[PDB]
């Protein structure tokens, strides 16, 4: 019931689905599917992978859980839930982020672990994907692949410095001093036309204070890809991943790196005349893991 | 000459279960439950029969209920339910256990059967004597129960056996029963849910609002129960759930009896239960007990029959309940409702010798009930009157015999 | 609405629910039930819904049936009358205190003369909701 | 068909009953006696 516009995602059933891979995944599974039983430990194979790596999740304190999506293939009743991860990163991606958080809450609880909730709950976990299919390189990835897992790999040739990126902004009323914070939802700041209290209201009173806003870690690297396969006459490509928060000056320059993200498109104003784009859209790669 | 849609199922347990073709002989299935099913079989070796013979009440045969836990169940859970059901033996009104093994997951519980009859058959023709009769052997088999010094928190006309003919009843399911931990090692510091973890800015008060974001957690107590059948303690998710919502249920059940409607309490979740409570009693009165137990209530815009109506007392709840059916006409002219109509006729103000002497002592009796009714019916726990106070009361004046 | 909050607001409210007033234009489907008693001795906060107790076949087929269970019930009146016990009562039939109210029996007899010509366990879940989860929904 | 529930024992929610028992996590739980050796302690307590 109740799929989401757009997509092929109902919440309720891909947070059982994922629940259920947790609580039941073996490395015995991902070693049928990779045709080695022959080196079927009796040891790993039997003891449950994820739950244990949620065990020391908890006791260390870690906040981002690190998934492998062939795992999720191995397990059948979550073979869907591979592609619908491929193909809807951001939703399925939350949707694994509140399991995560549901699960570890769940599993202090069950055992009544002298362990506080406190910390948990108020912590917010994220489920880094990664392993997830081919390359294809970027000759290959034709505009219908636009807001899907993508695995590259290449050379990092520059990484520029840390840009800050706006978060919470700081409008302040001059008149009543009336400081409203705007979040950014979807990159856009909405800002108040009048002063947002109703006995003051002058809409020259507001005037952003920039040093007073939350701003986030932004950092853009230069990835020149090295793809497995190279079709006829083709020199390398460069393209620009955009890392953010913790995995910010991680890669180094000549690193030779495997990154799976989300592949982007924005466009790109035309600075002739402002407020006008070009039909043309810049690609780029969102990063989620880095190997 | 029964349906063998259940004999496989029946077969199958068997061949399921390699330690019980030469113990038990299977009968036949006779209870249903959420968490297990109940069959009945046959005693093979009488040594079960020897052993909790005076436990075996001896009307008709001896049989033997076996008890098919639900795979599914946790086991510390079945280990509580054994545990508990191992030190209340020996009560004559607790089911005590008999026998019990497990076959790898599969647990299997041997109980002695009790012949009784379904609630359903005779709610609605139960005369004041049989819901005095049953209730007070009720109130003594909770009065057991509470000296033990548990909580058994599903406390329902389907998990109590009672039998007309004997005129006597058994408690029997204790799945969700819970032993009352230690509360601590005045009253309005008794339960204002600052208990265990976490006992002992101004100008923003949150009193007519929900957050557009919310970063909070919910309260984390024992919601174990019925469809009904749960008390304002639970319900709100009061903390320190005390043995009393045992009686509250208690009181939910005869309230059931005098109206005859058996789902009294229809409630999909906990906030139809909270508005059928603030329907029968009233918004102050709610606000009232979730302000003694330290919450904050308010409801508003809502339309209500009873404004904080039924002020009066249950009397009038159950006046118009039976009201509507005299109307209508949907009870039979021997049901033994009419007699509380009348009763609730003059009292409300809304040969011959023995009738005048009959209708005296029904006068006394619904007097009685209406009057533990609402000794039960409050929502203060420390107020509320304990089991053994309950029986206390002028109405039980059977058990003074002895 | 309805609103149950935290006096302390330590802990997150545990009830809150407010329904705009459009949704509240028929008096059957509320999503605060109500009182609506019903007959039949069903709950009091549903009625007969699909369902009519002047309805003469369903009248006949509730005759029928307490027809067929007068010697029951007469039985259970007979086993319990004013001895407060069963086996004390061992040793007048029966007792019948008038009343002008309607039965079964006398609205049948208006009515022909009228015609005469899942599992229970859940998986614990976390409170917090995040606030991709509010966009998402 | 409406077997479908949540198996504390496996910590997991199932659509029907008849294929949880028969699933390997479930099967290995109950082949494991380390899980009910607090019961089969009360168990032998009756003889
Ligand atoms: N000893 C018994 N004698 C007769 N019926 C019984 C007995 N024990 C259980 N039952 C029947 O089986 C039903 C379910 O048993 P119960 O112990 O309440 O299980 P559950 O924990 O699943 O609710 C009861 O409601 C009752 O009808
Ligand atoms: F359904 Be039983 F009353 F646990
Ligand atoms: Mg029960
Ligand atoms: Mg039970
Ligand atoms: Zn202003
Ligand atoms: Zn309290
Ligand atoms: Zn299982």
């Amino acid at each position: 019931l109740r799929i989401i516009w757009g997509t092929n995602v109902s919440i309720q059933e891909c947070t059982t689905n994922f629940r259920n891979f947790l609580m039941s995944f073996k490395y015995k599974f991902r070693k049928i599917l990779d045709e080695r039983e022959e080196f079927i430990n009796n040891t790993t194979d039997e003891e449950l992978y994820y739950i244990k790596q949620l065990n020391e999740m908890r006791e260390l304190g870690t906040s981002n859980l690190n998934l492998d999506a062939r795992n999720l293939l191995a397990y059948k009743q979550t073979e869907d839930l591979y592609h619908q991860l491929l193909n809807y990163p951001q939703e399925v991606i939350s949707i694994m982020d509140q399991t995560i958080k549901d699960c570890m809450v769940s599993l202090i609880v069950d055992n009544n672990l002298d362990y506080d909730l406190d910390e948990i709950e108020t912590k917010f976990y994220k489920v880094r994907p990664y392993n997830v299919g081919s390359c294809k390189g970027m000759r290959e990835l034709n505009p219908n692949d636009i807001d899907k897992l993508i695995n590259l790999k290449g050379l990092v040739l520059r990484s520029t410095p840390v840009i800050p990126d706006m978060k919470v902004a700081f409008f302040k009323c001059n008149v009543c001093d009336h400081t409203m914070a705007v979040e950014i939802d979807r990159g856009v700041i909405q800002e108040p036309a009048r002063c947002e209290r109703i006995d003051c209201n002058e809409p020259n009173s507001m005037s952003l204070i920039h040093n007073r806003c939350s701003f986030a870690d932004k950092q853009v690297i230069k990835l020149q890809e090295t793809p497995d396969f190279v079709p006829d006459g083709q020199t390398p490509h460069s393209i620009s991943l955009c890392v953010y928060d913790e995995l910010v000056d991680s890669c180094r320059a000549g690193d030779r790196i495997e990154v799976t993200g989300t592949f982007r498109s924005i466009p790109i104003r035309a600075n002739s005349r402002q407020r006008v784009l070009k039909s043309l859209y810049k690609t780029y790669v969102d990063v989620v893991h880095v190997k | 000459d029964i349906p063998p849609e259940i004999k496989e199922e029946m077969i199958q347990l068997y061949h399921d279960l390699p330690g019980i073709e030469n113990e038990y002989k299977l009968i036949d299935k006779i209870g249903e439950g959420t968490f297990s099913s109940v069959y009945k079989a046959k005693d093979i070796t009488g040594k079960i029969t020897k052993k909790f013979a005076s436990h075996f009440w001896n009307y008709g045969s001896n049989y033997v209920a076996l008890k098919k836990i639900y795979v599914t169940s946790s086991p510390q859970r079945i280990y509580n339910e054994l545990n508990l059901l191992y030190i209340m033996t020996g009560s004559s009104r607790v089911a005590p256990l008999c026998d019990a093994k497990r076959v790898r997951d599969q647990v299997i519980a041997v109980l002695p059967y009790y012949p009784h009859e379904e609630f359903r058959t005779f709610y609605r023709d139960l005369p004041i004597k049989g819901i005095k009769k049953y209730i007070w052997e009720l109130l003594r088999a909770l009065k057991f129960v509470h000296s033990k010094g548990i909580i058994h928190r599903d406390i329902k006309p389907t998990n109590f056996l009672f039998n007309l003919e004997l005129g006597r009843g058994v408690l029997v399911d204790f799945g969700l029963a819970e032993a009352q931990m230690d509360y601590k090692s005045n009253h309005e510091q008794f339960c204002p849910c600052i208990m265990r973890n976490q006992y002992s800015v101004n100008g923003v008060d949150l009193t007519k609002g929900y957050p557009k974001n919310e970063t909070r957690r919910i309260k984390r107590a024992n919601r174990a129960g019925t469809r009904g059948f749960r008390a304002p303690e639970v319900l709100m998710k009061c903390g320190a759930q005390s043995t009393k919502i045992d009686i509250w249920s208690v009181g939910v059940i005869l309230l059931s009896l005098l109206g005859r409607r058996f789902p009294m309490f229809q409630s999909l979740d906990d906030a139809d239960s909270l508005l059928e409570l603030c329907t029968i009693f009233g918004w102050k009165e709610l606000r009232k007990c979730a302000a003694l137990h330290g919450l904050g209530f308010e409801a508003s815009g809502l339309i209500w029959d009873k404004p904080n109506g039924y002020s009066n007392g249950l009397k009038e709840f159950v006046y118009d309940l039976l009201n509507k059916e005299c109307t209508i006409g949907t009870f039979p002219e021997y049901s033994v409702a009419f007699e509380t109509f009348g009763f609730l006729q003059q009292e409300l103000h809304d040969d011959a010798y023995e009738l005048k002497k009959y209708q005296e002592e029904i006068w006394s009796d619904h007097y009685w009930c209406f009057q533990v009714l609402e000794q039960c019916f409050e929502m203060d726990p420390q107020k509320r009157s304990s089991a053994e106070d309950l029986l206390k009361t002028p109405f039980f004046n059977e058990l003074n015999e002895n | 609405h309805v609103y149950l909050y935290d006096l302390w607001q330590t802990w997150a409210p545990i009830i809150t629910l407010e329904w705009k007033p459009q949704e509240l234009t028929n008096l059957d489907e509320l999503p605060y039930p109500i009182l609506k008693i019903g007959s039949f001795g069903r709950c009091p906060f549903i009625g007969d819904r699909n369902y009519d107790e002047s309805s003469y076949k369903r009248v006949v087929k509730r005759y029928s049936r307490d027809k067929a269970n007068k010697k029951y019930a007469l039985q259970l009146r007979a086993l319990f009358q004013y001895h407060a016990d069963t086996l004390l009562n061992t040793s007048k039939n029966l007792i019948f205190i008038p009343h002008t109210c309607n039965d079964s029996t006398k609205s049948f007899k208006k009515w022909m003369q009228e015609k005469a010509k899942g599992n229970g366990l859940g998986p614990t879940r976390a409170s917090v909701m995040s606030k991709n989860m509010k966009s998402l929904s | 068909v409406k077997n479908s529930g949540y198996c504390e024992n496996c910590r997991v929610k199932y659509e029907s009953l008849e294929q949880h028992i028969v699933s390997e996590k479930h099967l290995s739980f109950a082949e494991n006696d380390l899980n009910f050796e607090a019961i089969d302690s009360l168990i032998e307590n009756l003889r």
